[PDB]
Parts: C-alpha cells; structure tokens; sequence
C-alpha cells in the first residue's frame, strides 16, 4: 500500500499546479496516468525490472494526454524512484488536497429510506456550519438501519440511527 | 463458489487474495485443487489489501499462482463422538486406516476457548490408576497433567496400554491418543500391540508424524484434544495421551520461522508460553466431566532450564520417570520411586496417612541406596545390625512395587491385578511398620495386594 | 425472598430511565491488518496514544503507535474474530479501570469486568491504568509494621506499610503460599488487600479463591486475574490494573497490600508483545525497557504524607497517611539469583525474601534462606518488642548455616561452636511453621523470648514442636491479659520482660509438655 | 457453608437479571420495527438535524 | 439451601414473565419518543411472556 | 508553528516550515491535555521534519497538535540560589517551596574543558573505610566508582562516603539521583534537613518512575550545577547515584530513533554518549570536582559493554561482589579487583604500598588453592599452605567494618578507622603477630585493638 | 515501502525541469543531521575519502 510514499508526490504536484492555475488539467492528467497503470499489459511491464529511464519512456509513449514538460517530468521522477504504481494514490491525495484548498467536503447520508429534499436541504445547511466547507450530499439507503439517519463526514460520523440507539442501550444493561 | 486466488507460494506458506470484503477470518480453513486432489489451507494472518497468509495442511508442491481458492466459512472441523473409537485419523479427521468412513453425526471446530472461570470443578479429586507405584508415590489429580520422563526400552507403551485398559474397565471413561511428531514405526506397532490386547476398542487414535508438513504436526494435538472434549461433554472421565509435547513446541517454532516472526529466548517462537498455555488450559476437570492427560516429555540437551521444559513444567502436576535400572533388576513397571514426584502429595489433599507412608518408603529406599554402596565397597558384614534390617526391609518394599498388568499376561503368564489405593497403603504400612518380616522377599514380587503376598509365602 | 422480581424490574427500569438518547459524534477508522493479536487501524485522525479503541463486539484495543498513516494497537481479548475492513470507534478515554471499595470480594478481569457470576460492579468511578508515582517530596518514611503470619519473615525480614518486598525463588518452593498467608493475616488489621494472578492456571486461581473464601479473607480482597490462556495484552496490563485499584485506597489515606503473582510472566508477555512489533531485543531477548516496565509499576507502591492526602482529596481527609505495600513474586530457574529479570526486580524493590529449594526439600518451611534475604527498611518497620528480641538473629542463623558447611566434617573450639550449633539448630527447628497457621505478634514474641533467654537447651529437637504447642496453649489459658496487652502495643518494658520471665519459668517447671 | 449459600444466591439473582435484560431489548427491537413508519422516521430525522 | 433456591427461582421467573412485556414497551418508547399502542403489539409481546 | 506527525513511545516527530526548522538540542513545547510538555529535538530528518524526545508522559498526545519552538536549549537554574533545594531535569523546583531566585541559567549541553586547562592532584583523601583506603586510595579532585550487581552495598557505601568526607568538607556539594528509588531520595533529603547540612547540598532527582527523557538528561542537569561551582573558583563534591541509568535510558530510546542495534542490543553510540558526559566532570586549574559514582553492572557480568566502557573513565575503581556479601562481609569490596591510579610507592609511601601488595598476593594465593580445597579437602594442603589459608581468611574478615549508616541493619555502632591505624593492623596480621587468634575475632571490628579485645569474649 | 529523501520541494523542482542545472557539481546542500552523520544532496563530483568543507572551518569525510 502506497499511502505514505505518495504524499510527497501529491503535495509537489498540487503545489506546482497552483503556481500555474492548472489544477483541473493536472487532476485530469493524473486521472489518466492512474488508468494507464491499471491496464493488464502495463501492470506486467511495471513489475519486471526494466531500467527506470526506459520504463519511463515506454510509459510516456502510451500517454499523449500529458503536457509536454510537467506531467512527463512527474512520471520520470516517479519512475526513477520506482513508484509508478503509486499513481492511483497520488490521485486520491491530490483530490483531497484540492478539496481542502477550495474548502469543500463530501458527506455521506445513510438512511432507511430516501429523504424529503427539505430534510436534505437542512442537513446540508447544518453541515456547512459544522464544517466551513461547501458540502455535497450523496444520500444512500440501507435497511439494516431502520429509522433515523447516519451522517458520515470523512472520519466523523453522527450515529443518529435508531439501530445505533438499540445497540447502545443493550450494552448499558 | 470460489473467490480467492493463490498469489504466493514459498515452502509451506501460501498467500491468497480475496475480494476486499470477503477476507477470511483467522484460523478459517480454505481449500484448493492441487491437481487431482484437494488441499486445505489454514489462515494464520491477515495482511492488508485483501491478502491473507496461510499454511498448507499438506505438501504444497504443484501449486501454481492464480489457482482458485474456496473459502470455507469455519475452522478445521473433525468428527467426534463414540463413532471415532478404534479408528485412526489425521489432523483433518480423515480415516487414515483403510476401514472406510467414520460414521459420526457431529463435527466440532478444533479452535476453542478454555473453560471459563466458573465452569471449573469446585473440588479436587484423585484418579485411581490401579498401579501401586503411581497411586502411592505419584498420585494423579483428576483433570491434571502428568509428565512421563522415561526413555526407551523401559515399557512406556505398555504403561500407556495399562492406563487405557484400567481407565476403560474400572472407570467408564474412554481415551484419546494424539501422535504428535514421532516415528511411524512406533505408531504402527502401537496400533498392533493394542489391537491384539482388545484395548483398541477403548481408544481413539489421531496420528501426525515426523513425515508430515509442519501444519499437521502443529494441529494434530488440537484434533486429539477436541475429540477428548466431546467425550468430556458426555459426562465421562477421559484420558488424553500426547506422544511428545516437545515436538508440539518444535512444530510451532518451525511455523513461526516460516511466518518470519522474530526469534526469542533460545531459538524458540516469541509466543512459546501462549501456544503451550492455550493447549494445556483446555484439559481440566469441569463440573460435567474431566480430561486427564499423560504427556511424554523430552528435555533438550539434558537441560531442565531450556525454555521448552521450563515452560512445560509450569503445567505438569505429577511426574513419573522410568528407569532402565529398575527394569534390569526385573521390577515392572519400572517407575523410579525417588525421582517420581507429584504436587498432590500433601496431607491437606491426600491425607496424613498416605502422605507419611509415601515419605516413609521414600526415606527407606534413599537410605538403602547408599547402604548398598557401602556394601559394594566394604562387603556386607561390615554393616550394623540396624542397617541390615533396613536393607532387608528395603528389598521387600522394592519388590512389592512390581505389579502384574492385564496387558502383560502375554509375557508373565500371571493374571493381571488392579490394586485399590487402600490396599497399597496397607501393604506398605505393614512392610514398613515391621509386620511381615517373617516371610521372604520373593513372596512379594509381582504379587498384587499384601493379602496375596502372604498367600504366596505360604506356598513357597 | 431476596430474589425480588420487583427488585430486578425496578433495577432495569431505573436504567431505562437513566439513559441518554441524544446522538453523539465520534471518530471512526478501519482495521487494515490482523496478526498474532496486533491490529493496524487506518484513519482515526483524532486518536491519542494510550487511548482505548472500541471494536466490534464489546472488546477494546489499546493504541501504542501513532504512525504517520496508521495506528498500531493490541487487542485486549480474543482477536481471532476480527477481520480487515471492520470499523472501530475512538473513545475519548485513556486506558481506565473501575475503582472503589465496592470491588472488595469480587473476582475481576484486568479490564475490571467481573468474571465471577455475581453481576455488575459497584464502583466509585474510573482510574487511569498508567500513572506516575508520587514524587520525592510527597513520600514519607515507612514506619508502621505489616504482620505476616510467619515467625521467619516477621522476625528476620520485617515488612512495613509502604515497602516493596520481592518474594523470589524456584518453582514449587512455597511462594504463593507465603503470599496468601500474608493476605489472610490482614483479615482484621484494616489493610485492604489485592491479589493479581498473571499467567497462572485457572485451576490454581479457583483454588486460591476457594481458600481466600475458606478463611473469611475474600470479603476483604480484590482478585485481578489473567490466566495462562488469555491474550498477552491482558497478562501484560494486569498488574497495572491492580495497582490502579490499590492506589484508590492509598490516595484516600487508607492502607492496602497488593501481590503480583508472577512479574516473571508479565515480563514474558511483554517480551511477546514487543517482539511481535519487531523491536530490537537485548539480553536474553528481552526488550530494552524491560526494566522500565517493572519500574513504573513497582514505584507506585508508596507511602504518602498527610499533605498529599489532603491536597488530593480536596481537603476531605485530614492528618491521615495512606500506603500501598507490594509483594511481587519472581520465579528463578535452578535457583539462579543472577539472571536478568530477577536482578532487575532485586534492583527495584526494597528487599527480597529468597526461598531456597534445598531447604524446602529438607522439610524446612518456610524455607527462608538467611544471608541472601534482607529488608532494606530494616527494623524501623518492626514493633518495639520484636525489634528487641530479634536483633541480629538473622545474621546469627547465617553464621550457623555457613559454619555447618565446615563443621560438616570436623571442628575445633568445640564447645562454643557446639553450643552455637545446638542453639542455631533448635532455632531453625523453631522457625519452621505450618501453612495457614498465623500467630499474633504476642505468640511470636514470647516464643522468641523462650528462644533467646535460654529456656530451650534441655528440650530436644524432637520436642520443639511440643514446647511451642504447650507454651501457646498455657499462655492462652492463663495470661490472656498480657497477650491482650502485647497485641495492642509494641509493648516492651522491664515490667513486661519480668512478666514474660515469670510465665517462662512457670510453664517450664510446672507444665510438662 | 453459609458463605457459599450467600454467593449462590447472588449468582442466581444475576443469572435471572441477565435473561430479563436481553429479552427486554429484543422485545423493544421487534416492537420498534413493528411500529415505525414515515411519521416516526421524519420525527427522528428532524429531531437529530435540529441539533446536528 | 440450593434446592430451596431453585424453587425461589421458578417462583420469581413466573412473575418476571409479566415484567418483560412492560420493560419492552418502556424501552421501545424511550428509544423512539413516538408512543406506541399495546394493541398491535399484543401478539409479539406474548412470545416474550411465553419464552421467559 | 509546527505539527506533530508521529508519536512512537517516548519519541515525537514534528513538522516545521522548511525555513524555520529548529536546531539540534533546541527545546520545543506542546500542550498535552491540561499540562505543558517540553520536547528536546535529537535529529533533523529531511524535509522540515524533526525528531524529538519527550521530557514527560507521552500519553495523551494526538497527531496534528501545534507545538511551539522555543529557540534555546534546555536551561536550568544555576549557582548559589539553587542550594538546598530539589529540582527537576528541567530545572523546576520539585519541593513545595517557591521559585528558585536564580540570577543565571545555563544550557545543560556544554563542551568539556580543554586539555590545556586540566589539573592533576596527588593530595590523598582519607575516608573512614579500611578496604577502600588500603586497596584503592583516592585523591582530592579525582573520580571514584563503585561497581557492583544489584543489592550488594554500592548505595550504602556512597552514603558512608558522604558522611565521612562531605560533612567534614567546606565547599558545597551536588547530588544527582539518576534513575533510582524515590524512597531513598526522600530519606536522604530528610536526613540532610534534620542535621542542617541541607543548605550546602543541591539536589537533582529524575528517579525511576519518570519517563526515559528525564532519566536521560537529569545527569547533565546535575553536572551543570556542579560545573558552575567549579568555575566560580570553589571545590565541589558530585555524587551520582547510578550512572548506568543514563545509558539504559539511551538504550531504551535508541531503536525508536531509527538506529541499528549494536553488541548486546546497546545503542551504536554507547561509548560516545558515555564519554561526552564523563569528560566534563573533571577538576581544572580554576577549581576541582571530587566525584563518587555508583555503577550498576547488569546480571553481575563485569564484561557487559556498559561497565566495560565505564572502567576506563575512573581513577579509583571499587568492585563489589555478591559472593562476598553472601558471606555477611560488609563492605563487600573485592580486593582482587579494586585498584587506584593513586596506589604508587611515590604517592602513598613504601609502607602502605607494600602492605597493599602483600594483601593482594596472599588473597590471590588463597584463590588458587580454593579448588584443590574443594575437591580433596583442606587436610591435603602443605603446612606452609595451611598458614597461607588461615591468614587469608583472617584478612578476609578484617576487611569488614561496621558503618554508621548501617546501624539500622546490624545494631552495632559504626567505626572510623584512620589509615595509619589500618596499615598497621594488616602488617601485623601478615607478619603473623596475631596468628594465635580465632578468625571470628576479626569480623566487624574497627581496629586491631578491638579485635584482640573481642577475642577475650570469643 | 519507505522514502529515500524524495521530499516535496525537490520533487517540485524536478517537475519544473527534469534535466536540472549541472553547474553545481562542486557543491551541495545538507538535508539531514544526526548523531554526527550528515546526508548531502548534490556533490555529483564528490570522491570517496574526499574532504567536504562545511560552514565555519570544519570538514567531513565522504564515505557513502
Ligand atoms: N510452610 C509449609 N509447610 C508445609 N508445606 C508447605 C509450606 N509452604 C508450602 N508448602 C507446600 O508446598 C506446595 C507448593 O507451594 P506453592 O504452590 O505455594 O509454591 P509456588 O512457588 O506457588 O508453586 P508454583 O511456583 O508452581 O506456583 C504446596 O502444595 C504446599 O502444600
Ligand atoms: N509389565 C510388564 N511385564 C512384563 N514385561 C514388560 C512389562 N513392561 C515392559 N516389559 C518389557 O519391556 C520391554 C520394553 O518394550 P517396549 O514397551 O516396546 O519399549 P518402549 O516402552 O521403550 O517402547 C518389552 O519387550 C516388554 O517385554
Ligand atoms: N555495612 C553494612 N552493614 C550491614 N549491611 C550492609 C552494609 N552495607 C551494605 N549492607 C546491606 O546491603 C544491602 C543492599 O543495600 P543497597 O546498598 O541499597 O543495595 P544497592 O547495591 O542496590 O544499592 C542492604 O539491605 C544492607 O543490609
Ligand atoms: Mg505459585
Ligand atoms: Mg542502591
């Protein structure tokens, strides 16, 4: 797992993309790079021990959606360090850093059934106060939970469901 | 439906990768088609990313990468109950003898938790083996562990068969014999020595021997134990033999090295004491029944400080050491009365008369042991008259510790005897209190009770 | 009558009434790995080291490492049923244990959960398992005595309230016996007692609980148990739970006594937990901080001055001084008093009682080996009478025992060495004592009187026992007041010396034993 | 002997309280799943959002 | 005394069969503040009354 | 201005802006719950990260906390104002009195005095202890070390030396308790305060309960207070209660600092950590420090790397042993291993030197016979070699002495034996003029007179 | 998987231009400091055993 080795590269790519106001192009370029890693034949090539500067070039060849200097350069550096497999995570941490910079959040809402779309409005309005970020909602439906709602905002959850209340009462006794 | 795929194979360690939400739980069993036969893998660890690390309960040669793996949702399960008596089984509970299927109805998982604190028996009984030497000098607690430190050529197998016979006949208990890591030759000739003495119908055999991958030698003891537990739940008093606990330690050391864990005290796994404890803490006397255990122990390098003996002796209650000498003199069983020990020998548990009778005979023999050297160097008549009486009584006691087994009739011809404890205490108090000084030492040999020693002296 | 169904129903009703339904926001993470009891949790941006993490089920895990991208934790219970992907919740609580005087007479798990069948605990809140002992200015010198039942240790090796006294020896030499005989003796001296069993067999613990109940002491003891089958993270954390339960009494101006059944098995369980994390080991494969492990534990058994008790208890308790006395038990292989862990604990405690196996096999029990066992608080912890009669008795027995080494073959000066030998021999024959037979300071005192002021030369090695039995029965019959006095005070004076001499000659002449 | 009589009294009292406790919550669960509807869901969601 | 305790236990259990059905309703109403009717629950409460 | 990014045991990693990274040994600050926690940085990892050691309980630290960079090293009160008071490793007052009215604070990390500044002194120091000042006499301004296992007398001996030289000494004194019992610290504080000498002693205490960083730097915190009195022109006494804990605390932290282990699990930098301390505890031309250091040897192994590397740093080394203490012979000094740089004919005179060497010769000759005595019994020894054994045993017993600080144990009153009075007694025992007296005449007596007097009572 | 002194701003410089200026073959920059060992980035023309000159008047020996 590349959660830790991807942080420097995601940070550098984001700081560079900001200086040039190309954050959207950088994000799309990374999303294409992380897909080139998943192809069945390319994943074979990334494992076998090729010299970094020929692996990097054969990787650059399969991508013409990377801007001439700066995407190609990122690929060359990661290839030199042998970390091209980390791209799928560089992308995630880039999206995360972007969401932090533009002050945005995406909170999950899990319910026994769809909400009234006034409830959703009040939920978004309340969370945009709990969090300084403008919040997207993507309501989800689960029926093990049976009443109330779960609000999950990253690693913060508000267990409003009645299922939670039941499991929390049973263990009081 | 199969969901995993083998991703690594290194010796006996196999890694398989499952979907991210279907990762097996630890100790769950998996199976794969190793060519024309299935192979069972036991999970040992969960690495990240849906990968899980297992150990093969079989030879891993022939395994490709990418083979499909089916995830059994339960640990290794074996057949248990009356149906397994007299059969031979391997670690996975498969009939390894050729007499066909096991006709059991119920199957139990081998991984289980020890009896809780409030299931244990609120008493402390004793097990009447029926052998004079053991019942006097090293009594067994019901539900305790007994180490058997004898070597070879001293009768360990016939002692085991006598215990099996007596605990099946004179009690209503069965027995289980777990063959952890020992020669196949001894297993086959034990199977025969038992089939021709009619005790085979009273014991359930499970064999994982030196020619097996490490996983089998590791889990065979748990298979035997989880059959003994089924017999316990029926309310019986059960007896569990382990062929060598030291090899149960060493198989865990091999496995731990295979998994790459850091070594510890003197080459052993870091989890030595916990691996030993989670076994030895399941054979205890419960309010419903009890499992007694007789375990052969081998001490490495003649060192009672090595971590394995030191960890084992924490759990043994009794200890009977067999001696080549005592056999050479012709006394069978060959237990050594001075080295055999038991932590049941206390007035507060066994009573004052038994305690002081055992201590008496012990002091008598341990004096005779040196009066005899004084004789060896200076000749007999150098002794004092008090000492000559000591020798003349010690020889009689030493003879009276012999006994004829129902299993040994094929050697001695004499019918086997089962001696109750009261009778052994009486015989030894008498021999030590100066009674019976008027009949010869060969009137006691291989007799049984003292009330038979008098009758043997009558006709001599 | 007392199975009041209305009582059960009212209990549950009060619970349903004393509930909180409002939701609460908490922080969540996901298990990434599971192996040999160690867990790897991804997420928990808001976890703190030492915290309690709550897992599926009602089990807990302790956070040891806050890595850059993951939290390392050990499961406090059966871990086999955890699986990658499971969610975990970060409770805002550092490792905590129920504490109070309502735990007395209960048998409790290392997490405070009662394992006896007698239902939930009554407890005065929670205490942190890991804490730093009182500082240097908050202590006070150990003054008061702690009486065991045994002439050997009460005379040669006194224990004072606030002392830490290692009981060290080989297996099956009577350690646990000597410890629970000290627990039983506090049955009436106002000292609460705590007995923690680490790595023991469950049968042994059940038996020891049955004995503690047989002599009435259980109503005064807390039992914290982590049997040989339990996780290495419960065994390693148990004695800290026991010390946290004892500090409750220490800090309120009361007195307590705590026994760690094997701090040799705690070291082994910590070695396991440490090696499973790939930490470079040291000597005998023990980690670097195996000394700190026992240090931060045993340094809590302390005695504190009245100002600490006032400031702690917000002024509710004036003038009293609390204390926690510790008796850790260590097991040594082959009597080797110079291994690593035995030496660490000898270097942490304030003395040691060294039980030798050669003496134990020879019928000398308690087999206290004089010459290797000391009490670094010395006589300051003895009653005045005992301090007087005892004197250098222990070094006297050490001299006698070594002299026996050379006199085994032959000796000169052979009347003074002869009377020396006879005296020492009768004294060792007098110091042995039966299990479960405690004797008050009065009886020990007058027996030591008979031992020191002659009064025993004539009576044979075969009669020492009888001399003692008679002596004590006679003094129980006649001079009940003098016993009532010596037991109430240190009780030493020329008046009391004369009273004792009179009783001694009276019993000696007119009584025949 | 009196001590063990008292301890067994305590143990049976606890044994019974346990069953009562588990059945109370199982009944509450079945009642709830048998009695919730749009009104109760709307009430719960509104009451938690009002304090979210 | 043990054989006395057993009779005590049955004696009290038969009473607690009446209290299970009270506590279940109290819990259900505590967890969801929407009051609930006994009518629609009279059946499932009976299984609890029966199985204790 | 920095964030925490890891918390492993006692070590904390903190990320700073690339242009503000603290320097090595600077001190940081955090808020651990209600309390304030001081960190000391050990390493400058790359990328603005810096790795530190917490001088306090590490529990309760979250990631992402905000830590403040104090831009100076750890600094302790120093000088005259710190006299008669107890202090933390951080220089905070630990007795319940008020502030320390210090006029100056010194960084605890300092360079050792230049070779040009050192000074050497042959002036013998006399102690009331027979064996120490016969076998291993030591001089004013020199280092002394008591080597021994656990529980052999190396703390009681240090308290006796404090009694015998420290009260009869004009200058101030400094006592650093490094990783030992808090009970002993309380007892010593109260014994001092009850004899009104406390106003001449400065105490520093990082006892065994405290986390590794306090035990790691408390010794330096004490050496700083000592160095101050030294540089003021005075002459000082520095007692360190256990210097082994200073390296044990380094070993506890080393692996977390990411450093490959070494010989027996010890830190790779053992000898440098030990030298960088013991090189600044020395006398100089502008003042002198006289220091007594207890040195625990683990598992009684005198070849373990930690004592082995300490031996080189001491002038007089006194080696206690369990095999003697188990004979009841206190002090348990091992005369065949104790030595001193000061035992030369020139320094101590021909008579003293010759008596010491004769005692060594006799005891060694007795050691060589101990195995033949074990196997074949004593009756096989030549008549010449049976005299050697009896004199060796008499000498073994005459090295025992009662101490004033051990009355609590034995009850017998202590004794102070002048040097002139002990070399005479040993000359006598060796020459044979007392060769008619039972051995036990020599056990626990002050001077030879007391032994000839004790023989009358047997 | 662990980093090798691949840190944010060095990577950013390489993004700016992969073939970075080669003029500074004679000098480098300290990136780490610990226990008396320093890791230097750059110094393409350092030779084993060479003497490296630090700020002030101090030297280091290039060994790795
Ligand atoms: N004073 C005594 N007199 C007679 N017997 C004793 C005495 N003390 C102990 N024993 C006997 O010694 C036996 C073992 O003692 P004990 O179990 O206390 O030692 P232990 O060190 O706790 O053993 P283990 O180390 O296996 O726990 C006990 O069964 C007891 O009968
Ligand atoms: N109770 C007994 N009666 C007669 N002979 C015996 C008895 N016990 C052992 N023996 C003899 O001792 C020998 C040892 O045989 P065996 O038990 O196979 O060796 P081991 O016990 O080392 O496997 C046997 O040949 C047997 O004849
Ligand atoms: N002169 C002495 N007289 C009597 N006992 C002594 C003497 N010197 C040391 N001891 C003994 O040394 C034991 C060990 O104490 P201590 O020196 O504190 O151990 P440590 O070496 O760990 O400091 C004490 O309990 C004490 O009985
Ligand atoms: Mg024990
Ligand atoms: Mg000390």
């Amino acid at each position: 797992e590349f959660i830790t080795v991807a942080r420097p590269y995601a940070k550098a790519a984001f700081d560079f993309a900001v200086e040039h106001q190309s954050v959207e192009r950088w994000q799309d370029m990374l999303a294409f790079a992380a897909e080139v890693t998943k192809n069945e034949q390319m994943a074979e090539l990334l494992s076998g021990a090729l010299a970094p500067e020929t692996l990097a070039e054969s990787f650059i060849a399969v991508a013409g959606e990377q801007l001439d200097e700066n995407g190609q350069n990122l690929i060359r550096v990661m290839a030199e360090n042998g970390r091209l497999n980390a791209l799928p995570d560089v992308l995630e941490q880039f999206i995360h850093l972007r969401a932090v910079s533009e002050a945005t959040a995406e909170v999950d809402v899990i319910s026994a059934a769809a909400l009234s779309e006034q409830q959703l409005a009040k939920i978004s309005a309340a969370m945009e106060k709990r969090l300084s970020r403008k919040v997207k909602l993507n309501a989800k439906i689960d029926k093990s939970v049976m009443a109330g709602v779960i609000i999950r905002a990253g690693d913060m959850v508000i267990d409003g469901s009645v299922r939670g209340r039941l499991e929390r009462l049973a263990d009081v006794l | 439906m199969a969901t995993g795929k083998i991703v690594q194979v290194i010796g006996a360690v196999v890694d398989v990768e499952f979907p991210q939400d279907a990762v097996p739980r630890v100790y769950d069993a998996l199976e794969v088609q190793n060519g024309n036969e299935r192979l069972v893998l036991e999970v040992q660890q969960q690495l990240g990313g849906g990968i899980v690390r297992t150990i093969a309960m079989g030879s891993s040669d022939g395994l490709r990468r990418g083979l499909d793996v089916k995830d059994l949702e339960h640990p290794i399960e074996v057949p248990v109950g009356k149906a397994t008596l007299g059969r031979i089984m391997n670690v996975l509970g498969e009939p390894v003898d050729m007499k066909g299927e096991i006709g059991e109805e119920e199957r139990w998982a081998i991984h289980r938790a020890a009896p809780s604190y409030e299931e244990l028996s609120n008493s402390q009984e004793l097990l009447e083996t029926g052998i004079k030497v053991i019942d006097l000098m090293a009594p067994f607690a019901k539900g305790g562990k007994v180490g058997l430190f004898g070597g070879a050529g001293v009768g360990k197998t016939v002692n085991m068969m006598e215990l099996i016979r007596n605990i099946a006949i004179e009690h209503s208990g069965y027995s289980v014999f777990a063959g952890v890591g020992e020669r196949t030759r001894e297993g086959n000739d034990f199977y025969h020595e038992m089939t021709d003495s009619n005790v085979i119908d009273k014991v359930s055999l499970v064999y994982g021997q030196m020619n097996e991958p490490p996983g089998n030698r590791l889990r065979v003891a748990l298979t035997g134990l989880t059959m003994a537990e089924k017999f316990r739940d029926e309310g019986r008093d059960v007896l569990l033999f382990v062929d060598n606990i030291y090899r149960y330690t060493l198989a865990g050391t091999e496995v731990s090295a295979l998994l790459g864990r850091m070594p510890s005290a003197v080459g052993y796994q870091p989890t030595l004491a916990e691996e030993m404890g989670v076994l030895q803490e399941r054979i205890t006397s419960t309010k419903t029944g009890s499992i007694t255990s007789v375990q052969a122990v081998y001490v490495p390098a003649d060192d009672l400080t090595d971590p394995s003996p030191a960890t084992t002796f924490a759990h043994l209650d009794a200890t009977v050491v067999l001696s080549r000498q005592i056999a050479s003199l012709g006394i069978y069983p060959a237990v050594d009365p001075l080295d055999s020990t038991s932590r049941q020998l206390d007035p507060l548990v066994v009573g004052q008369e038994h305690y002081d009778t055992a201590r008496g005979v012990q002091s008598i023999l341990q004096r005779y042991q040196e009066l005899k050297d004084i004789i060896a160097i200076l000749g007999m008549d150098e002794l004092s008259e008090e000492d000559k009486l000591v020798v003349a009584r010690a020889r009689k006691i030493q003879r009276f510790l012999s006994q004829p087994f129902f299993v040994a009739e094929v050697f001695t011809g004499s019918p086997g005897k089962y001696v109750s404890l009261k009778d052994t205490i009486r015989g030894f108090k008498g021999i030590m209190e100066g009674e019976y000084d008027h009949l010869p030492e060969q009137a006691f040999y291989m007799v049984g009770s003292i009330e038979e020693a008098v009758e043997k002296a009558k006709k001599l | 009558m007392q199975l009041n169904s209305t009582e059960i129903s009212e209990l549950i009703k009060q619970r349903i009434a004393q509930f909180n339904v409002v939701s609460e926001a908490h922080n969540e993470g996901t298990i990434v790995s599971v192996s040999d009891g160690v867990i790897r949790i991804h997420g928990l941006a808001d976890c703190m080291q030492g915290e309690m993490i709550s897992l599926p089920g009602n089990r807990y895990a302790i956070a040891l490492n806050l890595e850059r991208d993951s939290v390392g934790a050990v499961v406090m219970g059966p871990y086999a049923d955890l699986a990658e992907g499971m969610k975990v919740k970060c409770t805002g609580r550092i490792l905590e244990v129920p504490v109070g005087r309502g735990l007395l007479g209960r048998v409790v798990n290392t997490l405070g959960a009662p394992i006896d069948g007698k239902g939930p605990l009554d407890h005065d809140g929670f205490s942190a398992v890991e804490a730093i002992a009182p500082g240097v200015i908050e202590r006070q010198s150990v003054d008061q005595p702690v009486q065991t039942g045994y002439k050997a240790v009460d005379s040669m090796i006194p224990i004072g309230r606030g002392q830490r006294e290692l009981i060290i020896g080989d297996r099956q030499t009577g350690k646990t016996a000597l410890a629970i005989d000290a627990i039983i003796n506090q049955r009436d001296s106002g000292i609460k007692c705590i007995y923690v069993a680490i790595g023991q067999k469950a049968s042994t613990i059940s038996n020891v609980v049955r004995k503690l109940e047989e002599h009435g002491a259980l109503a005064n003891t807390i039992v914290v148990v982590a049997t040989a089958s339990e996780s290495a993270a419960l065994q390693y954390l148990a004695p800290y739970a026991g010390c946290a339960m004892g500090e409750y009494f220490r800090d309120r101006g009361e007195d307590a006594l705590i026994i760690y059944d094997d701090l040799s098995k705690q070291a082994v369980a910590y070695r396991q937990i440490s090696l499973l994390l790939r930490r470079p080991p040291g000597r005998e494969a023990f980690p670097g901080d195996v000394f700190y492990l026992h240090s931060r534990l045993l340094e809590r058994a302390a005695r504190v001055n009245a100002e600490y008790v006032e400031a702690f208890t917000k002024g509710e308790v004036k003038g009293k001084t609390g204390s926690l006395t510790a008796l850790p038990i260590i097991e040594t292989q082959a009597g080797d008093v110079s291994a690593f862990v035995p030496t660490n604990v000898i270097s942490i405690t304030d003395g040691q009682i060294f039980l030798e196996t050669n003496l134990f096999n020879a019928g000398i029990r308690p087999a206290v080996n004089p010459g290797i066992s000391v009490s670094r608080v010395g006589g300051a912890a003895q009653t005045k009478i005992m301090k007087k009669l005892s004197g250098g008795i222990r070094t006297a027995l050490a001299q006698y025992r070594e002299l026996a080494a050379f006199s085994q073959f032959a000796s000169d000066l052979d009347d003074a060495t002869r009377k020396q030998l006879d005296h020492g021999q009768k004294v060792t024959e007098l110091l042995k004592q039966k299990q479960y037979a405690p004797m008050s300071v009065a009886q020990q005192s007058l027996v030591l009187f008979a031992a020191e002021r002659g009064y025993l030369a004539d009576v044979e090695l075969s009669k020492i026992g009888s001399f003692e039995a008679a002596l004590l029965a006679y003094v129980d019959r006649d001079h009940a007041p003098l016993m009532q006095e010596i037991n109430q005070t240190g009780g030493y004076n020329d008046e009391i010396e004369g009273k004792l001499k009179g009783i001694l000659d009276s019993f000696k002449a007119t009584q025949s034993w | 002997a009196q001590a063990e009589i008292e301890a067994e009294r305590k143990r049976a009292r606890e044994e019974l309280r346990k069953q009562v406790a588990i059945l109370a919550v199982a009944g509450a669960e079945k009642i709830i799943e048998r009695s919730v509807d749009e009104a109760a869901n709307s009430d719960i969601v509104d009451k938690l959002v009002a304090e979210l």
